[PDB]
This record gives structure tokens, C-alpha cells and sequence, in this order.
């Protein structure tokens, strides 16, 4: 949904 | 404001009277924050999913100002990796992506 | 163009002799796709890690067109649940956020 990507 | 995105878009915030830090995440749907405490009341919500979901507390129509602008929106209180701005307070903001 | 957050900004992208549908991400460093075939060397890289990493392919310098503008980038091929345009490739195309 709400939504990261650490990277 | 104009946020270009070479950096991650971490802001700061004025919520529940203290200064946070959060990331402006338009792949978010919602906004939540850790280690706030907000007044009155709130209902549960079962957020994430993947493996199971987490409960957080949503508190609506919470006064919070980020980058200078004060509006209104529905904030949830759990853990979170990462304090997150979602799309629901973009919007109140009038925040657009522009290319 | 000028995309509002009312809804998830869920856009085109032509990839791989392919139209895929992905989401401006502003929380996503990376861009990572499902199903798709790209030509040519990769390498492997880990992403993610809250609770175990996912292994997906890197592939470098890829063509790739979102919403009219052409443009090259990193682009990792792997499963995520949703296909996501990262910041990465928004820098490329010259994608903001303002308010």
C-alpha cells in the first residue's frame, strides 16, 4: 500500500 | 518548494508538538509516524499486509505542519521503519509530481 | 505533465519491447520490475532486508520511456508486488515534487 524502498 | 529527487525527500514536520523527520513518499497511501502521542481518541487500523498486517492507531483530522504548511489529515501512530508523509497529506499540502 | 496524489501515480512505461504500468515512487530508491526480458549482462543485488533480502537482477543503462519521456536507467528485474519507477529514473525524466 504506503510503500518504501530502502536502497 | 520545488523538491528535486537525487536525494531521499526527508522533510521536517511540527506534529503532536514536537519536530519530526519524514520522507515524503508518494508510493504511500497513508502516513505514519512512531513515537508521537496524540490527544483524544483513535480506531484501530490493520495496515502493510505482506506477511501479515500491523495495527496502528488512526487518529483523524490531526493539525500538522509540514515545510510551513499547516493542514489537517488523518495521521497513523505505529512502527513504522520509517517515518512516512503519504499521498493523504500530499494532497492537503497541494503537492504535485511534475516533469 | 503534473500528476496530483488524490490517486496512486500509476503510470506507463515502455520497457523491453514491452507497455508496463508502474508506480512513481518517491519512497523507492530503486526501480524494480516483474516480467520483463532485457538483453544483455546483469549483475545480482540484494534489496530490501527487513527480515531477509531479495535477490533480483541489475541490469544498467536500460532504455526506457515513462509517460513520453525517453530516458536510461538502472532498472532491477525481479518480483515485487507492485512494478516501481524509483527515484533513480524520476531524476531522469526531470520529475519534482512541488507545492
Amino acid at each position: 500500500k504506503v510503500l518504501f524502498l530502502d536502497g | 518548494p520545488q523538491i528535486t529527487l537525487w536525494q531521499r525527500p526527508i522533510v521536517t514536520i511540527k506534529i503532536g508538538g514536537q519536530l519530526k523527520e519524514a520522507l515524503l513518499n508518494t508510493g504511500a497511501d497513508d502516513t505514519v509516524l512512531e513515537e508521537v502521542n496524540l490527544p483524544g481518541r483513535w480506531k484501530p487500523k490493520l495496515i502493510g499486509g505482506i506477511g501479515g498486517f500491523v495495527k496502528v492507531r488512526q487518529y483523524d483530522q490531526v493539525p500538522i505542519e509540514i515545510c510551513g504548511h499547516k493542514t489537517i489529515g488523518t495521521v497513523l501512530v505505529g512502527p513504522t521503519p520509517t517515518n512516512v508523509i503519504g499521498r493523504n497529506l500530499m494532497t492537503q499540502i497541494g503537492c504535485t509530481l511534475n516533469f
